[PDB]
């Protein structure tokens, strides 16, 4: 484990998540306009489909800004960090969840796995890649939900489907059966 | 000798390998735009443009 | 043309923005070797005279 | 199995399909035009043949319009599909008629065979090529229907000739006995 390493990986995670949570909104707007326009012809069912991307995408840039208020928050208290040899309550989560969602987002952040290393390689009680993933069981919950990967509700997709045509003056008569149950 | 070398079925072959050739550098140039146009974003706002 | 409008004039305002940069730590750099060739020049001076 | 492979291969069918549905909704307006000055002389059951490519092609852009949406649905949800093993209820339906059609529009869409090579190389409970076959009693009926390679029913032939005629006014006197029953 080496602490400067650990350091420098944290700023090259914060910068590349507000890069990416700035152009994913960019890329989210430019989307609501291409479902605002689906949504203009008959095709329904494939704007619900599009709107799950936009969803999902929304759910990962709140991600990517809970991800970057953790790894500011363990960069603010680096020297906690290299002072004591297990971590402490005000860290736990940071901690947890960086380990936890690093395999989730590797592929957009690639630094966020080396942080993970080092926050592996640093710890033994209930550390390690096998015991790093059974003591997991402690990250926000919140942070969990944004990245699950899970078929979102039928009544949120109702929804925003409702918000984008109201907006984009497109008239749009959501599904009954999900829109009233 | 050409009608030979060059005939119908030849032709009509080598029309719709044309064709399809440049459909598929149709839907290259449409995915290499929408690319080219998401590197850029933070230069060119939507907003401002509006 | 709104798109490409836009994209310069953000592009001209971040060339400008990188440039007083770069200008900043050109006139550094310029600073410590002039430094560097007076720091020599006595230090050679600090020779001869001892 | 790879899954990157996957998305972009099913990113490409996506774009493939739009541009066929495009330019085949074009086609289908000038060979229309075609089917009204056939209508326009004499030849009344040549007209009926080509009504008949009319009706196929527009059978099959319902269809590709049917595959472009299952296709964003599996990109929509690409994590579920790596996350599991077996693929959930949701997924069901995307995967058999991308497997049962692949080989029917093998020839308008190459990447859609490895999208089905890919989905069938995932899964072993009644997968692989043979058992791929056997397990496809689960597709969507309707797009086996526009998929289905059977003469189209005469009455509907009559039918797509008298709103033709009807719109490029031209004459024309259906056929009564099929006209009728």
């Amino acid at each position: 484990f080496k602490a400067e390493r650990l350091r420098v990986n944290l700023r090259l995670v914060i910068n590349r998540l507000k890069l990416l949570e700035k152009k994913k909104t960019e890329l989210a707007q430019k989307a609501r306009k291409e479902i605002a326009d689906y949504l203009a012809a008959g095709k329904d069912e494939r704007a619900r489909i599009r709107v799950e991307h936009i969803i999902r995408e929304d759910y990962l840039v709140e991600a990517m800004e809970i991800l970057e208020l953790y790894c500011d928050l363990l960069l603010a208290r680096f020297g906690l960090i290299q002072s004591m040899k297990e971590l402490d309550s005000g860290l736990a989560e940071s901690v947890s969840t960086l380990i936890w969602a690093a395999p989730r987002l590797q592929s957009e952040v690639a630094e966020l796995k080396i942080v993970a290393d080092q926050l592996c390689a640093k710890y033994s009680k209930e550390y390690g890649k096998l015991c790093r993933t059974n003591q997991i069981g402690t990250v926000n919950d919140r942070l969990m939900h944004k990245l699950s990967v899970e078929a979102p509700p039928k009544i949120l997709v109702e929804r925003y489907l409702i918000e984008i045509a109201k907006n984009y003056n497109v008239p749009y008569e959501p599904d009954s059966v999900v829109m009233a149950e | 000798a050409t009608l030979k070398t060059m005939n119908l079925e030849k032709i009509s072959a080598l029309m719709d390998k044309f064709e399809h050739q440049f459909e598929t550098l149709d839907v290259q140039t449409q995915q290499m735009e929408d690319t080219m146009s998401s590197t850029t974003t933070l230069t060119t706002p939507q907003n401002q443009v509006d | 043309h709104a798109e490409n409008a836009i994209r310069q004039k953000n592009q001209a305002v971040n060339f400008l923005r990188m440039s007083a940069r770069v200008d900043a730590v050109a006139a550094r750099v310029q600073t410590a070797v002039t430094m560097g060739k007076v720091t020599k020049s006595m230090a050679g001076v600090v020779k001869s005279m001892d």
